[PDB]
């Protein structure tokens, strides 16, 4: 098993940290949601190879342009987070996350995540996001977003019900294993 | 760590730790308060774990076991004796609360209703100005320490038998020497987002809800004073390179 290192960055109200809980618990939680998340090592198999993939997030350093960077060296796979029931957070992925980690880690892979996918199709969201001229966050403005940025790839997932949650980490171990 | 402390924090909330004969006579508001307060001290517990693998596993074990050249294992594992001085010191205060909170008769049933108080106490004066300058240190020297230990485990084969010795148990797949060292760079801004949580169900005391307005501005002004404090240093750096930044 080869040991790669994932990132996740993004928006504060972008879900990462409950996407990192949901993937690496074991039994959903049904009790208590955690505030925060220490690290994981997952053991995953991807197309027939084993990897130990680290996983780090980035919460809670969105305001110390200092501290921030230190979560970066020898990152080999970055999974950039917006929340699809928040368009403002897709506006701040090209110009302010996008720079910052194509410049602390230089040829690593980017998969653009729509987290919350759920939402798309929630009543409350959809009249709260109305007030502001608003809605979510549309397949295809992702895929753009992504495409615009040099992203290896565009991803859709929601931590509350776990679809595509599974896919959004494989596809990232096979991210870290191109050379 | 202690096997009374772990046992204390093996459940994943307070909810659980608690009998459910105890959780039954308490509000749902008073329960999420307690979860969270229950989430900042098991965090705090394992942090301090994390300082003891890199003080007594990593650091003396390198210096009983290894030929390594003066001032490398310093360099490999800045402040780590100022770091596991501040946070077991917090801990202690942290499970004494709790201790002193257990109803008689029992070794699990406890409610923390004055958190605040600590949290001031601890980020504010000496002992605040204690965690800056070691943070400020720690985070500037953390590159330093990370390219160190590449070159050792690339160059030296008694320290790759070392590492691969001592990392092979399987508690020990989180805490690698790299990670240890993310791990203490990245605890500091835990403490906001915990505070917050915290702060968001303690409005029934209005005491309470002003101490942890308190502790939120003393932690955010201790990050912002460690974030301004920040430079990398680069072994062999030249002066030039410095003054030029
Ligand atoms: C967060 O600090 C930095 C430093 C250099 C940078 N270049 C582009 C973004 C950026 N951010
Ligand atoms: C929304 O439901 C819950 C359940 C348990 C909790 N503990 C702390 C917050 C909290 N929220
Ligand atoms: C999981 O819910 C969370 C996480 C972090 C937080 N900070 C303040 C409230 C709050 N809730």
């Amino acid at each position: 098993a080869i040991r790669k290192k994932l990132v996740i960055v993004g928006d504060g109200a972008c879900g990462k940290t409950c996407l990192l809980i949901v993937f690496s618990k074991d039994q959903f939680p049904e009790v208590y949601v955690p505030t925060v998340f220490e690290n994981y090592v997952a053991d995953i198999e991807v197309d027939g190879k084993q990897v130990e993939l680290a996983l780090w997030d980035t919460a809670g350093q969105e305001d110390y342009d200092r501290l921030r960077p230190l979560s970066y060296p020898d990152t080999d796979v970055i999974l950039m987070c917006f929340s699809i029931d928040s368009p403002d957070s897709l506006e701040n992925i090209p110009e302010k996350w996008t720079p910052e980690v194509k410049h602390f880690c230089p040829n690593v892979p980017i998969i653009l995540v729509g987290n919350k996918k759920d939402l798309r199709n929630d009543e409350h969201t959809r009249r709260e996001l109305a007030k502001m001229k608003q809605e979510p966050v549309k397949p295809e403005e992702g895929r753009d977003m992504a495409n615009r940025i040099g992203a290896f790839g565009y991803m859709e997932c929601s931590a509350k019900t776990k679809d595509g949650v599974r896919e959004v980490f494989e596809m990232a171990t096979r991210a870290a294993l191109q050379a | 760590s202690m096997e009374m402390d772990e046992k204390d924090f093996a459940a994943d909330s307070w909810s659980l730790a608690v009998d459910s004969s105890f959780l039954q006579q308490h509000k749902k508001e008073v329960m999420k308060q307690q979860d969270v307060i229950y989430e900042l001290i098991q965090t705090e517990l394992h942090h301090v774990r994390t300082l003891k693998i890199m003080t007594r596993l990593f650091r003396t074990g390198m210096l009983e076991e290894l030929h390594l050249e003066p001032g490398v294992v310093q360099g490999l594992f800045p402040c780590v004796d100022e770091l596991s001085d501040i946070h077991t010191r917090f801990l202690s205060q942290l499970l004494e609360r709790r201790r002193q909170a257990l109803c008689p008769g029992s070794t699990r049933n406890f409610v923390i209703h004055r958190l605040g108080d600590l949290l001031i106490s601890q980020f504010s004066g000496p002992s605040a100005e204690q965690m800056c300058k070691t943070y400020s240190e720690f985070c500037s020297r953390h590159s330093k320490a990370l390219k160190l230990y590449k070159e050792l485990y690339a160059r030296d084969k008694r320290f790759q038998q070392f590492i691969r010795k001592v990392t092979r148990p399987a508690v020990l797949k989180r805490h690698g020497v790299q990670e240890c060292i993310l791990l203490v760079t990245q605890r500091i801004t835990k403490y906001p987002l915990l505070i917050s949580r915290i702060l968001q169900h303690s409005h029934g005391i209005e005491e309470e809800r002003q101490d942890l307005t308190t502790a939120l501005g003393l932690v955010k002004e201790l990050l912002s004073n460690v974030d301004e404090g920040i430079y990398q240093l680069e072994k062999g750096a030249r002066l030039q390179e410095i003054y030029n930044r």
